């Protein structure tokens, strides 16, 4: 939705890749 | 307010109880709740899952052995239809049989043409009936005679015309087609229409006996107690002349005619209810108001009936007339609505039954395939073998063994001691034989005579049944297992093929 | 002997069916036991290692015959033995009755005390695993 | 046959020991059920019998092998190169954390993890057949020149 | 507490809510 | 078709195992300290 809620999504995307490549993060 | 004192009160205390099993009476609020104030259950239920019982009587757990995979839960991944083993039809009620098959055409498909690709079916017309009814009604009075001179006779048409309600004729309407909700509404209106204005005064059945299923044993029925009374002929007949008296032969039912049907009455209200077809099917312009939407039986917009979709249209006495309806596809995906019901209809019921199987139908060939396979079931077979009978009409059960071819050698045959079964007839051993087995029959009924309203008539029955089987199983101890065999063989070729 | 003592948590079976890779646990870490061989993955507040080893009360003078629940396969340490298979494999059907000893209970209803039971032969022993049986495709 | 006879007595005085008294002259029924019941086995809840053998595929978390460690220490130590009130609670050296995540930690303490995301999230033949018998799998599609292969829509 | 924080979540105890789920909310 | 021819465990808990025995004393030693 619109753009910053398009970049909020997207960072918080990354991090989630991020929290994936270090811990048990789940559905990822 | 909101009728406190009468939607509370547990509904006449709910005063309306069940029967399960042990003679255990359940209130139908408990059975209500049971049902929808218990949802863990019906997960479950709605998973097909597999559990297996522990055998309680054993010190150590032993999982009981269970065979269950029956037809309805193997089936559950077929499309269209479901498919048992026989057994398991009949069980689980199951007593419909199929007795003819049809087409509503929208253009006939011609041989001629190309291979026939005008041909536009509308739906699939399926008729099926009762077969124990079908017995009981059709087999006590055209059973045992030639089939092709009874269905030549204008009488068996006529008979199985009126009886249909009794039989329960239920027609079954599958859609072959992604059909528009208007058209299939307005052409079921003229048809039923037009035959509705060719319905003339004719006959229906009265009632003999009232009641059954109490307030308090909605579980039971009557039928089976009324069939095993003391002397049950008897009582029936009784009741019988005590309101509407048997005219006819071995059928029951004593046929009120003409005003039965009346005219500016149920045909004209008839008429009335099939103008509310298209104001209860497609209501005023919203089709997601229409209450046939959201359901499968119709597109995602609710405008056109998905192919696949099957209209029960079931003829009850009474002139009741109940349309169900299942959708199409995986059956264990099939979900089943219950659209209307009518009751006291007679036009609706006669109608419909006379466009289905009338002198003009809608189908000839499901007409007549109808009226000539209901002799199977009259003549105590069913429709399809669900009894593995070996003498059936059509699709016989096989006996299972090998047919034996003579060798030409010498080794093969024995001549070993009394273990074979008499099989030429007419020889004088089996003429002797037979004589003997007569003399010990009338030595049983002599000494049946000498035992001594209807309901002690039938007790002295009885007592002359047991001084008879005395007399001839003493006889056919004195006689052989061929003598056995012989009596069976008479037994089984002497009785009427309905039954009676 | 380790497929028949339940001691295999994976056999992949690669692409020619007769070459298998047996993923057979490290001991301590087949269960959840406790052991501090095994990485502290399950600790409470106390800090401590959570040991789910239930007693059997069909045998209390032998631990090796107690109950446990297995651990999660990916917190699990595995040996991946090589193992080539004869070429009867499949005919001599030691993989068919094992995978049927596996799926011949459960979750069974017990009439005689109400509830649903999961018998002691339907749970794991100490060091017992599921068996989990992966099969490849050489496209 | 005697064995059951010890086995069910200690399974009784296991419950009589183990919930405060409450065996008592009455409850007798109650006792013989739930000695028949943990002789049998464990009583599961109605979740637990419910509950899938095979875990969901957003349920198998990340485990790391030793090339992928040492593809997370790599990247840490590559990275880097206000009122304290609202400051969050949550205030730790993110660096710090990160690298002793890559040593010790959960997905980076196995040793000899191969693969565990990729196998796993991926169904084998015996967490298809829990799945079947469990009714959660919608249609099985044979697909291929020898039909050894399906396409499971659960 | 750790004991939710590893325990029943990494252990995968505590069987999704089914019945409370879907009696109390559905 | 064979030889021979005429003739509270393992029905309610099921068998014993039998690669496992030898670590019993380390199960009763980490059951009887619960430090380690
Ligand atoms: C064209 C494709 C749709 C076919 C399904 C039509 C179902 C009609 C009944 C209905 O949708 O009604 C439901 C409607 C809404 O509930 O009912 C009500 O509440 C209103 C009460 C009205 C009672 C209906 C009387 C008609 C009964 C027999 C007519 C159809 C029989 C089939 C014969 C075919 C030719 C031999």
């Amino acid at each position: 939705l619109n753009i910053f809620s398009k970049k909020i999504i997207s960072k918080v995307k990354q991090k989630k890749q991020k929290l994936n490549y270090m811990t048990s993060y789940l559905n990822v | 307010e909101a009728l406190l004192a009468l939607v509370a009160q547990r509904v006449a205390a709910e005063r309306m109880f069940f029967t399960l099993e042990d003679g255990s009476k359940v209130s139908l609020w408990d059975l209500q709740q049971y049902v929808d104030n218990n949802p863990e259950l019906a997960a479950l239920a709605a998973s097909v899952r597999r559990i297996a019982v522990a055998d309680p009587e054993d010190p150590a757990g032993r999982p009981l052995p269970g065979g269950g995979a029956s037809g309805l839960d193997r089936s559950r991944g077929l499309t269209g239809a479901a498919h048992m083993s026989g057994q398991e039809a009949e069980e689980l009620e199951l007593d419909w049989g199929q007795v003819g098959r049809g087409a509503l055409w929208r253009r006939r498909p011609t041989r001629w043409l190309l291979g026939g690709l005008d041909g536009v079916k509308d739906w699939e017309l399926e008729a099926y009936a009762h077969e124990p009814l079908a017995n009981q009604l059709l087999g006590a009075k055209y059973g045992g005679r030639d089939p092709r001179a009874v269905v030549a006779d204008p009488a068996y048409a006529a008979d199985v015309l009126r009886a249909g309600p009794l039989l329960g004729m239920t027609f079954v309407l599958r859609a072959a087609r992604d059909l528009p909700l208007q058209e299939v509404a307005s052409s079921w209106r003229g048809l039923l229409g037009n035959y509705l204005q060719r319905q003339a005064p004719l006959s229906l059945p009265k009632a003999v006996r009232p009641a059954h299923l109490d307030p308090t044993d909605l579980n039971g029925v009557a039928w089976p107690a009324l069939l095993s009374r003391p002397a049950a002929a008897a009582h029936a007949a009784a009741e019988a002349e005590a309101a509407g008296a048997v005219p006819d032969d071995e059928m029951g039912v004593a046929w009120r005619v003409q005003s039965g049907k009346e005219a500016a009455a149920s045909v004209a209200a008839a008429q009335q209810l099939l103008q509310s077809l298209p104001d209860a099917l497609c209501p005023g312009p919203s089709p997601a108001a229409w209450p046939l939407t959201g359901t499968k039986l119709v597109d995602e917009g609710g405008r056109n009936w998905r192919r696949g979709g099957s209209v029960w249209v079931t003829l009850q006495p009474e002139g009741g007339v109940l349309v169900q309806a299942q959708t199409g596809g995986v059956v264990g995906e099939q979900e089943s609505y219950l659209l209307t019901h009518v009751q006291g209809q007679e036009a609706l019921a006669g109608a419909v039954m006379s466009a289905f199987m009338g002198p003009q139908p809608l189908d000839p060939e499901l007409a007549a395939a109808a009226r000539s396979v209901l002799l199977v079931p009259a003549n105590g077979f069913t429709a399809a073998n669900k009894e593995r009978d070996p003498n059936h009409p059509l699709y016989p059960s096989f006996t299972g063994v090998r047919p034996g071819r003579a060798p030409r050698d010498v080794a093969a045959y024995t001549l070993a001691g009394g273990r074979t079964p008499l099989l030429a007839a007419g020889g004088p051993g089996e003429a002797k034989l037979a004589s003997e087995l007569r003399t010990v029959m009338e030595a049983a009924l002599a000494a049946a005579a000498r035992a001594e309203e209807a309901e002690a008539a039938e007790a002295r029955r009885a007592r002359g049944r047991a001084a008879a089987a005395a007399v001839m199983a003493e006889g056919l101890r004195r006689l052989g297992p061929d003598a056995v065999a012989m009596l069976e063989r008479t037994a089984a070729e002497a009785e009427a093929p309905q039954g009676g | 002997e380790l497929l028949k003592d339940q001691r295999v948590k994976r056999l992949v079976v690669y692409g020619d069916m007769r070459t298998a890779v047996v993923e057979v646990p490290h001991p301590w870490s087949a269960s959840v036991l406790g052991h501090p061989a095994t990485h502290p993955f399950y600790e409470d507040s106390a800090h401590n290692r959570v040991s789910m080893l239930r007693p059997n009360p069909a045998a209390p003078e032998d631990v090796t015959q107690w109950f446990c629940a297995e651990m999660p396969e990916w917190d699990m340490e595995k040996y991946r033995f090589y193992v080539d298979l004869p070429g009867d494999f499949w005919e001599s059907g030691v993989l068919q009755r094992h995978l049927a000893a596996q799926r011949a209970e459960g979750a069974v209803w017990d009439p005689a005390s109400g509830q649903y039971i999961l018998p002691y032969r339907a749970q794991k022993k100490v060091f017992q695993v599921s068996t989990e049986v992966q099969l490849l495709d050489p496209q | 046959e005697a064995a059951y006879s010890a086995y069910l007595r200690r399974i009784a005085e296991a419950y009589l020991a183990e919930h405060p008294q409450m065996a008592a002259p009455e409850h007798a029924a109650h006792v013989a059920r739930v000695v028949r019941s943990r002789a049998l086995g464990t009583p599961l809840s109605f979740d637990e019998l419910m509950r899938s053998a095979v875990p969901a595929p957003g349920e198998v978390p990340n485990r790391n092998s030793r090339g992928q460690v040492a593809e997370q220490v790599r990247a840490i130590l590559d990275q880097y190169d206000a009122k304290t009130e609202d400051m969050v609670d949550d205030a730790f050296t993110t660096e710090v954390v990160e690298e002793a995540m890559a040593l010790f930690g959960d997905a980076n303490s196995v040793k000899t993890a191969w693969r565990t995301q990729e196998v796993l999230r991926e169904l084998s033949y015996t967490q298809l057949w829990a799945l079947v018998g469990e009714g959660h799998v919608a249609r099985v599609r044979f697909y291929g020149p020898e039909k050894n292969k399906v396409m499971a829509t659960t | 507490e750790e004991l939710e924080d590893v325990a029943v979540r990494k252990l995968r105890l505590e069987p999704p809510a089914l019945q409370a789920s879907l009696q109390e909310r559905a | 078709y064979g030889e021979g021819g005429l003739r509270a465990l393992e029905a309610v808990v099921g068998k014993a195992p039998a690669t496992t025995g030898r670590y019993r004393r380390d199960l009763e030693l980490l059951l009887a300290h619960p430090e380690l």
